[PDB]
């Protein structure tokens, strides 16, 4: 067997392997997640179409059971790994325990199994953060979070990625009660926030939303175009406003 | 016993070019009846079959592992397989388990794909092989078709008096029996061609 | 027993494996391979390396494999590391089907490969496998596939690839001259041995530094066939009237 | 470099973690033991830094250690020393001497000092017990010596009492339980800056013999055993 | 021994007598057979002790674990699906266990049985021992979903009673429990030899 | 034991190590091996270098079994492994199947076992490439292994220490329809090439594949067969 | 073979307000002949707990010195002593380790409760334990147990004060009780041993029976 | 005791069982329920021994939901049914085999619908009726007296309801209550339970 | 390059030397007691405006009567909790009476230096954990605090800070400290220091507080029970 010491301390504290894993991280593909007040969204992006691809294939939004989807914004090899163990986990507990799982039981898990392979012998990080969201009983959407180091955190709008920096700084003035009031005007603040980091319009897109029961959804282009075109329209009526 | 526990019967002879395999095609448990349409008769190859009876689960069981390792061989070097390595094949298979064994026993019939020389092959509970040029018989009504095929049985057959002499055999075998019957399959192989037939027996 | 290893798995600096991209560059010197899926089958094209007093035409092929009644692979790097990845996948199938006595799905067989090759790049500290592939299939939920593989677990499914020495300006030329959905068995063979002497550096094909396989169903059967010396003398003859008629 | 690990012979036949972790022995609070005719004494400091941890354990009713290196490696050769002391009582119905246990001690610890990813217990002991042949006082260090000696102790600046000692060592075998109470703690008094004075809240004591068993005494007991100072 | 449970509007109730032989020699007459796992959960012993108290103790730690790890009280369905897959790998040994798990949840009141041998069912009436079958006779010509609280006691008492009157191996004294949407409560404790009287 | 590969890719793609095995064949006592219609040809050379040395207890041409012939190129040391291990699976095969292992298979499980020890826990490459001979349902066959785990179905090949001036010579005097009596002929007279000082029957060793078993010629054929 | 013996050595325990006590008999036998008449069956655990066993003596010796060993771990491992609670929940556990391959012992534990009262703890092979007040356990089980109910428990009786126990009195009573036992069993006699727990310590007695 | 029951149409396939539990004397029970839905058109029915059936059926189960919830569709019944009979052969043949009988009722796109049938040695037959327990000796027959390929739905349940009667009229035990079932094309559906005062 | 059981040239090892630079890095935690219960404080270190507060959970419960605050690397800290309780829990079966304090912390304070390459490390052990725990809880003899380092030398203490700023806030904790100063002005005083040492404000939700008093249990303070004492 192989027992030998990969990740370790160092003169100030600086565990480098996380560091390290943290900057693929910085250079794959851009992902948005959103809480609204009855639907969640998720917005993964910066997909390089080369228009010889079968787009089910390379997808990047997955499903782990009924209740729960995710995205992520790192290697591909281990995110299916990860989905995989999951979805393993989520059906034992549905069979040990006569329910189905939480969005807190199954982020607590991957966050244990990150932390196992920064502290086990003959091991490697992972190089992945998610993006889970899912809907709790008695409704109550939930949007969480993870490093490959073994955190985790509630957020209410958070993008990963690159490009994730300009997101967040254009969220955090964006989002507001009265701009969340239906479910046609969560979906626009993604377009919207996406905008940025897109390179050349509406090409690279992936949306998503859950609802209430509907277990999952994904738009074709047909939408896409007719949300990029209202957007180009309240872009065209604010400037002429200023 | 265990192997009466469902019943089973099945036969083969040789001719001049043509070889012939005979089985029954019913399923039940140690007195009732299932099912009339139960496989007994498995081709491993072109020109080569196999019939196993005794108990169904290994019956299954075998055929499968089977299908596996002459898959693998196939794929392996481009080659259909010869009737000796196969029987050479399940004896081992049958071997490796002289503790906690299966319950069934096998029958080979083919050709060679070199001069299409027919060949017959009879094994038992553990792998002891029994080539032999008049005929082979495996099952529970095995002292009512040893009497039977000692007493038609010539040593030159053309298909026609080959397919009408395994069959009389075969039912007037199976008609004193009564955990082995409710239908008969035949199956006459050729250089060139084979023939799948099913006869007119009584189920009673 | 610490100062003879390289960790053989570890993030660079910046975020990335070395030994990984490394045999990806190694793979890019390796036999020229291209595949195709048109609406009536799916080709595969593949350019050889040898050329003596060999004792040619041996085996089936030197490059294409098998894997099942249904599926075959055109691996375009190590051959050693290869000769054994073809028996993983004959073995998944053989379970597959004795479990499920059904046919194996094209994309499960690629996963479970894909899968095999990752914990060589976290786990142990053995080097990694340095081979890129292509799967041809047919299965009956979404009929003909043809699918890629990279040395670290990442796969990804396409109309139309090439891999191997000189796999970017195939792709490129190609991304133009194919018609979607407008496409038969008849034309893409045209174009494949067009695209391959437009790719390949020697001045024209002789028809034995050349490969070609097609699979095709025919009465419920699916076959899996390698094109005669005769064939492909044909097929070249038939693109230089083609070009001649410009 | 023949430094950073323990299977690394330097040309001139030192291994030098061993030393290292000699080294982690002089730099803990001091402590002190010494042999009477019918008794054994042993003391400490517990330098607060303000609370901070004891330094005087048990391990049976005739015999107990004091400690002046890694905590956490200590409790493990402590338990080591519980298990065996049961197992000779459960199987031979006898108290187990210190002889022997001393020698398995040592055996336990040669083991890291030959071979690889290993590392040497950092602490020193010091060990006080009584049996047949009267009392007994073994010191152990880090590699697996061990010695059996008069009057000994061990820490930073350990050297003044030990000089002490060594004039006053034609003394004991006759004095009386507080006379070597007062002897101890007066040449424990020297490992000082020349600016503190012993107290009730730093000296902890232990006490073995023929007709007590280990007894120890906290903060709150050790005033009756200060009297009698000087300068 | 002899155990009934029952469930209707205002809960759940549980009763059990106090006797234990050894062959025909009565060892003791004051055994606890009503089981307090904790303060929403409630057990039952019938057949061997030592088991019915070791298993039941590790499902109340186990319990108490999901709590402070989840931070939410666990369900009476998941407990008697532990309890189940617990004893299932001792098959075949010569375990005796029979047992009632009772409580109530965010969908309600919950009444699960258990044994050794694997069956675990759902129900509203249940009774368990030597002299269950004395009992069930009482138990149903008399139950009702639309009772109080003042009849179910009367009820369960007199089941016991006239099951300890014709069973050999069970006697002693009677104990209740009741549960609610809080906890459960010791209602009383009462013995044979005082209920004779209040009857005939 | 050490649990961790050795031989590792290098910048440019390449395993390093194999070249440098690759090397050492290079003077590994050149061999020659010819296929005809009848049969199949395999002829080393030795290198005693002293007259106080034997002759009659040093053999390179090893059978496998009563059809299947060996040679090799490289460390003696390193082909005594490789010809346990195939007179090993050759009996498993028989075994399992009651027939005599076709010589294709061999090269393939021999050439697993060669690429198996590329890339396991402290050890390195060996350093030999084989010539194996076989006959099989009426038809020779000619096979060369790698210390890569590579194996080509050759027809009149050659390795060691002048192979690049030994193919050559080779390619220009094949004619494909020979009998088993001059490609023994050609087989001598390549080495002739590269071998220095009298040459003589104690400095060769032959064996043959014809349609009777895998055999070893005694001196007194070599003898016969080096008088033109 | 067998593994298992029968020995005898019936067992008696009793609780108070302020004192506990435990009798036994003082004899060892194997069939139809005696090994000896000096063996007890009571020893002392701490200053405020002692414990009987009978039945197989060899399963008897190894459980007192495992408990013997584990309370000086448990001393070591808090810094404090053991109650009697404690004891009985260990006991408990150390039994049903064994469910497959069982002692033979019947142990009873008397003591003083965590305040100042008497604790009696009554055991079984398997590990079932329940307090009681007073118990017979033992091979004469069947010959005490109706007697100490009703000179105890007053069962059976009618206008008859409670009238609390004392020392004495339970002394005397035991005293007679083991006295008229032996005279119809065959295992139990030729001494009577009686070990008394109270405020102050643990004190002992000796008492003779008839030799057979 | 047990009773299960399987018949199979030309487009549509209908089940049935009891529903009734009991400890030798009593039965404790008269709401069960012996079937197990392993997917959208996919039906267990299991019987036999106490702590086997939940068992094996909920272990089929988690693994036939994750091969969905991993690939992106639904198993086939053929393949169903041989994934259930190679892992009971294979736990067989240990220290934990299970003791049970079962049939797999179901319906597909392609093939139409299927009914199969396990005799706790791992058979794994097939036929177009099926039935289990002592009972299937006074209702086998009846069926072989009036079944046809081509029935219709209405009447395959009056012959259940005959056989049910039968039943009731020369069996020893209760048996007072049966569920009922049916697969089509659509889905699963569940029918007024078969219930006799 | 180095191993990590490689002690230096000062009898010290050097994975925990190192380990111990990083909880210089952490929020600060600060742990009181008293003659009538315990009293624990924490940070939060908020980073942005949208990330919901209430799940970060930096003190937890290990049983009725006993707590927890941690600082340094809150990701090591899960799995040495979980082990805590369970070691609880395991007491209570066997013995049916509660841990010690000091039992507890010395049960945890055993799997600090397990850690090592030559073994087959079944539990994978590689490394130190970096954190700093503070523990605290009712017994049988009053209420007690305790400290432990990433070396297991676990030392019990009257008050004490850790964190980053536990240099200068440990003098002020110094100071303010009497054997009969009671609980109100034990909490008062840590939530000045707070003040004075946190950076951006101090709310009640950036804040987490906790008592162990006697006679109740393990308690966590609302929003609405904590604003009600910051109007100073």
């Amino acid at each position: 067997s192989y027992d030998r010491a990969i990740t370790v301390f160092s003169p100030d504290g600086h565990l480098f392997q996380v560091e390290y894993a943290q900057e693929a991280v910085k250079k794959g593909s851009t992902a948005v997640g959103v809480r609204g007040r009855d639907i969640v969204v998720l917005g993964v992006e910066k997909k390089s179409v080369a228009k010889l691809q079968d787009e089910r294939t390379v997808r990047k939004i997955c499903a782990l059971d009924d209740n729960v989807c995710m995205a992520f914004a790192g290697l591909t090899a281990d995110a299916r790994i990860v989905i995989n163990r999951a979805r393993v986990e989520c059906q034992s507990h549905r069979l040990t325990v006569e329910d189905p799982v939480t969005v807190e039981y199954i982020t607590r898990y991957i966050a244990s199994l990150k932390q196992r392979y920064t502290q086990s012998n003959g091991r490697r990080p992972f190089g992945i953060s998610a993006l889970i969201v899912g809907f709790d009983f008695d409704g109550t959407p939930r949007l969480y979070q993870t490093d490959p180091s073994g955190t985790y955190h509630a957020w209410k709008a958070n993008a990963i990625g690159r490009g994730a920096k300009s997101v967040r700084e254009f969220l955090e003035k964006n989002y507001t009660d009265e701009a969340i009031e239906t479910d046609d005007l969560t979906i626009k603040l993604v377009i919207k926030a996406l905008l940025e980091v897109v390179q050349s319009g509406g090409k690279n897109i992936e949306l998503a939303v859950m609802r209430r029961d509907q277990s999952l959804k994904i738009l074709n282009p047909e939408e896409i175009e007719k949300y990029v075109a209202e957007i180009e329209k309240e872009k065209e009526e604010n400037e002429k406003k200023k | 016993s265990i192997m009466s526990y469902n019943g089973g019967a099945v036969m083969a002879m040789k001719g001049k070019n043509c070889v012939a395999i005979a089985a029954d095609r019913r399923f039940g448990i140690q007195a009732q009846l299932v099912t009339t349409d139960f496989q007994k008769i498995f081709p491993m190859g072109d020109r080569l079959y196999i019939g196993l009876a005794g108990l169904a689960t290994d019956v299954q069981t075998v055929a499968q592992r089977l299908k596996f390792r002459l898959n693998l061989y196939e794929l392996k070097e481009g080659r259909q397989i010869k009737p000796y390595t196969l029987m050479s094949m399940v004896a081992n298979l049958l071997y490796e388990k002289r503790f906690g064994p299966y319950y069934t026993e096998p029958v080979i019939a083919g050709l060679d794909p070199k001069t299409f020389k027919p060949f017959i092959c009879s094994l038992d509970l553990i792998g002891c092989p029994m080539v032999t040029d008049d005929f082979v018989v495996s099952g529970t009504c095995a002292e009512q078709m040893y009497g039977m095929c000692e007493s038609l049985w010539e040593p030159n057959m053309d298909p026609d008096h080959l397919f009408e002499t395994i069959s009389q055999a075969m039912l007037n075998a199976v008609d004193r029996d009564a955990v082995s019957g409710m239908g008969v399959i035949v199956h006459i192989i050729e250089k060139d061609k084979i023939t799948t037939r099913t006869l007119k027996a009584r189920m009673d | 027993s610490r100062r003879y290893d390289s960790r053989t798995t570890i993030f660079s600096p910046e975020g990335r494996l070395y030994q990984v991209e490394y045999a990806m560059e190694a793979i890019g010197h390796a036999g020229t391979c291209l595949g195709i899926l048109a609406n009536d089958g799916v080709l595969l094209a593949a350019e050889r390396r040898n050329i003596h007093k060999l004792l040619d035409e041996v085996f089936f092929s030197e490059k294409i494999y098998k894997l099942n009644e249904d599926m075959a692979c055109s691996v375009a790097g190590i051959t050693s590391d290869a000769n054994v990845l073809t028996n993983e996948l004959r073995l998944i199938a053989q379970r597959y089907l004795l479990q499920y006595q059904e046919p194996i799905p094209c994309e499960q067989l690629v996963t479970a490969l894909c899968d095999i090759k990752q914990a060589y790049t976290q786990f142990g500290g053995k080097r990694p496998f340095g081979v890129s592939l292509l799967y041809i299939g047919w299965d009956k939920h979404y009929g003909f596939q043809l699918y890629q593989s990279d040395p670290s677990g990442n796969y990804g499914g396409w109309k139309a690839t090439c891999i191997g020495n000189n796999s970017a300006a195939a792709v490129s030329m190609l991304k133009q001259d194919y018609k979607e959905g407008e496409m038969t068995l008849k034309s893409a063979l045209a174009l494949a041995i067009k695209v391959l002497n437009k790719t390949m550096d020697v001045s024209k094909l002789s028809a034995e530094k050349v490969e070609i396989a097609t699979l095709t169903r025919e009465n419920g059967k699916t076959v899996i066939r390698v094109l005669k010396q005769k064939e492909v003398e044909q097929l070249i003859k038939k693109h230089e009237e083609e070009e001649a008629k410009a | 470099q023949y430094d950073n690990d323990v299977t690394v012979w330097s040309p001139q036949g030192r291994i030098h973690q061993i030393e290292y972790a000699m080294e982690a022995v002089k730099q803990g609070s001091a402590t002190v033991g010494l042999k009477s005719k019918t008794h054994a004494v042993l003391v400490a400091l517990k330098r607060a830094q303000a609370a901070h941890q004891k330094k005087i354990l048990h391990v049976d009713n005739h015999i107990g250690i004091s400690i002046a290196g890694l905590t956490a490696d200590a409790r493990l050769l402590c338990n080591f020393m519980r298990q065996e002391c049961l197992d000779s009582r459960f199987v031979f119905d006898r108290p187990l001497p210190v002889s022997r246990l001393v020698s398995l001690i040592g055996s336990k610890t040669q083991i890291p000092t030959q071979r690889y990813g290993r590392r040497p217990y950092g602490v020193g002991l010091l060990i006080a017990g009584y049996d047949d042949m009267g009392p007994h006082i073994f010191q152990t260090c880090p590699s697996a010596n061990y010695f059996d000696c008069r009057a000994m102790s061990i820490g930073a600046r350990s050297q003044s009492a030990r000089t002490y000692l060594e004039r006053h060592m034609s003394e004991f075998m006759e004095c009386n339980l507080n006379e070597l109470v007062k002897h101890g703690l007066r040449a424990l008094r020297e490992t000082l800056p020349a600016e503190q004075d012993l107290t009730t809240k730093n000296v902890s004591i232990g006490i073995v013999g023929k007709d007590l068993e280990f007894t120890i005494y906290d903060d709150d007991d050790v005033s009756p055993f200060l009297e009698g100072l000087e300068e | 021994t002899t155990t009934l449970a029952f469930k209707f509007r205002h809960g759940v109730i549980v009763a059990a007598d106090s006797r234990a032989t050894a062959g025909a020699y009565i060892a003791s007459q004051t055994v606890k057979k009503v089981i307090e796992i904790n303060p929403y959960l409630l057990g039952t012993m019938a057949g061997g002790a030592a088991d019915c108290s070791f298993w039941e103790r590790l499902l109340a730690r186990q319990c108490r674990i999901y709590e402070l790890r989840n931070k939410e009280r666990i369900s009476v369905a998941a407990a008697s699906k532990l309890l189940a897959n617990m004893v299932y790998q001792y098959k075949g040994m010569g375990l005796s266990m029979g047992t009632m798990i009772c409580g109530w949840d965010k969908r309600g009141p919950g009444l699960y049985y258990v044994d050794s041998e694997g069956n675990r069912i759902s129900g509203a009436t249940f009774s368990v021992g030597s002299g269950s079958v004395y009992a069930y006779g009482v138990m149903d010509r008399g139950y009702s979903y639309d009772l109080e609280v003042e009849q179910a006691y009367d009820l369960a008492r007199r089941a016991i009673y006239q099951a300890t009157y014709r069973d050999a191996y069970s006697g002693g004294a009677v104990n209740l429990y009741h549960v609610r949407e809080d906890g459960w409560i010791r209602v009383s404790s009462d013995n044979v030899a005082d209920l004779h009287e209040k009857y005939s | 034991g050490y649990s961790f590969s050795l031989t590792t890719f290098s910048p440019s793609g390449k395993l390093v190590q194999i070249e440098y095995a690759l090397a050492a064949v290079a003077g590994g006592a050149p061999s020659v091996g010819i296929k005809a219609a009848n049969g199949v040809v395999l002829a080393t050379e030795k290198k005693q270098k002293s007259i106080l040395y034997d002759e009659r207890s040093v053999h390179k041409v090893e059978p496998i079994t009563k059809h299947i012939g060996l040679v090799y190129s490289g460390m003696g040391p390193d082909y005594r492994v490789l010809v346990h291990r195939a007179r090993k699976l050759a009996q498993q095969y028989y075994l399992v199947y009651q027939e005599p292992i076709p010589t294709a298979q061999l090269v393939q499980r021999v050439a697993s076992v060669m690429q198996e020890y590329t890339q396991s826990g402290g050890v390195r490459p060996f350093g030999v490439s084989l010539l194996i001979c076989g006959w099989n349902e009426g038809r020779p066959y000619l096979f060369q292994s790698d210390p890569s785990g590579a194996y080509f179905a050759w027809k009149a090949t050659a390795m060691g220490k002048n192979y690049v001036n030994g193919k050559t010579f080779l390619e220009k005097r094949y004619n494909e329809d020979l009998e088993l009596e001059d490609a023994i002929h050609t087989a001598i007279l390549t080495l002739k090439e590269s071998f220095e000082g009298q040459m003589t029957e104690d400095n060769i060793e032959v064996g043959i594949c014809n349609e009777a078993g895998f055999r070893r010629l005694t001196p007194t054929e070599v003898k016969d067969y080096l008088a033109a | 073979f067998s593994p298992y013996v029968f020995n005898g050595g019936t067992i008696l325990a009793i609780a108070g307000e302020d004192f506990a006590i435990v009798a036994s008999d003082t004899r060892l036998s194997e069939g139809f002949s005696i090994h000896t008449r000096d063996s007890p069956k009571c020893y002392k655990l701490t200053d405020k707990t002692v414990i009987g066993c009978s039945g197989f003596h060899g399963d008897c010796l190894t459980l007192t010195k495992i408990i013997e060993a584990r309370l000086k771990m448990y001393k070591h491992s808090n810094n404090k002593a053991m109650t009697t609670g404690a004891i009985a929940a260990m006991l408990s556990t150390i039994l049903y380790s064994r469910r497959f391959f069982p002692y033979y012992v019947y142990n009873i534990i008397g003591g003083l409760d965590e305040e100042g009262k008497g604790a009696v703890y009554s055991f079984d092979p398997v590990g079932s334990y329940q307090r009681d007040s007073f118990k017979a356990g033992g091979s004469a089980s069947a010959m005490l147990q109706p007697l100490l109910d009703n000179q105890v428990g007053f069962k059976n009786m009618q206008n008859v004060e409670h009238v609390p126990l004392s020392l004495d009195r339970a002394m005397r009573l035991v005293k007679d009780v083991f006295i008229s036992a032996a005279e119809r069993d065959v295992y139990t006699g030729d001494a009577l041993r009686i070990c008394i727990v109270t405020k102050e310590g643990i004190r002992e007695e000796t008492v003779s029976l008839r030799k057979d | 005791m047990e009773y299960l029951i399987g018949i199979q149409g030309p487009d549509y396939v209908l089940v049935a069982s009891d529903r009734v539990a009991a400890s030798n004397i009593v039965q404790m029970k008269d709401d069960h329920d012996k079937m197990f839905k392993m997917s959208e058109k996919i039906l267990l029915l299991c019987v036999g021994e106490a702590g086997d059936t939940v068992q094996f059926a909920e272990y089929i189960q988690k693994n036939v939901q994750l091969y969905k919830m991993r690939n992106g569709y639904e198993l086939s019944p053929t393949a169903a049914a041989n994934f259930t009979r190679r892992n009971l052969a294979d736990c067989l043949r240990s220290r934990t085999p299970y003791h049970v009988n079962l049939l797999l009722a179901g319906y597909d796109e392609h093939e139409g619908p299927a009914l199969y049938y396990m005799d706790y040695l791992a058979a794994l037959a097939k036929a177009p009726f099926a039935a289990h327990g002592y009972g299937a000796f006074l209702t086998l027959s009846i069926l072989d007296r009036y079944y046809t390929p081509t029935i219709s739905r209405e009447r395959a349940v009056e012959l259940l309801r005959k056989c049910l009667e039968e039943l009731q009229k020369r069996f020893i035990l209760n048996l007072p209550t049966f569920s009922v079932r049916i697969i089509d094309k659509n889905g699963i559906h569940d029918l007024d339970n078969i219930s006799f005062p | 390059d180095r191993g990590v059981n490689t002690f230096s040239p000062e009898g010290r090892l050097f994975q925990v030397e190192y380990d111990i630079e990083a909880i210089k890095l952490g929020s600060t935690a600060i742990g009181i007691q008293t003659s009538e219960g315990v009293c624990l404080a924490v940070e939060k270190r908020i980073t942005s405006p949208l990330m919901e507060p209430s799940s970060i959970e930096k003190i937890v419960e290990i049983d009725a009567h006993i707590g927890c605050a941690m600082s340094g690397l809150i990701a090591d800290a899960k799995t040495l909790i979980d082990k805590a309780r369970v070691e609880t829990q395991n007491h209570w079966f066997t013995y049916n009476e509660t841990m010690t304090v000091e039992s507890v912390t010395q049960a945890v304070s055993n799997l600090a230096l397990q850690f090592g390459e030559e073994d087959a490390d079944p539990g994978a052990m590689s490394r130190p954990f970096g954190v700093a725990l503070l523990f605290g809880g009712v017994d049988e003899k009053g209420p007690q605090l305790f400290h432990m380092d990433p070396s297991g030398t676990f030392v019990q203490c009257d008050a004490r800070a850790i964190g980053s700023a536990s240099e200068g806030a440990q003098s002020s904790l110094q100071e303010l400290y009497h054997k009969s100063m009671t609980l109100k002005e034990a909490i008062k005083s840590s939530l000045i220091i707070l003040k004075q040492v946190m950076e951006e404000k101090l709310n009640a939700t950036n804040i987490e507080l906790a008592t162990v008093q006697p006679g109740q249990n393990f308690h966590m303070f609302t929003k609405e029970e904590l604003e009600e004492v910051i109007k100073d």
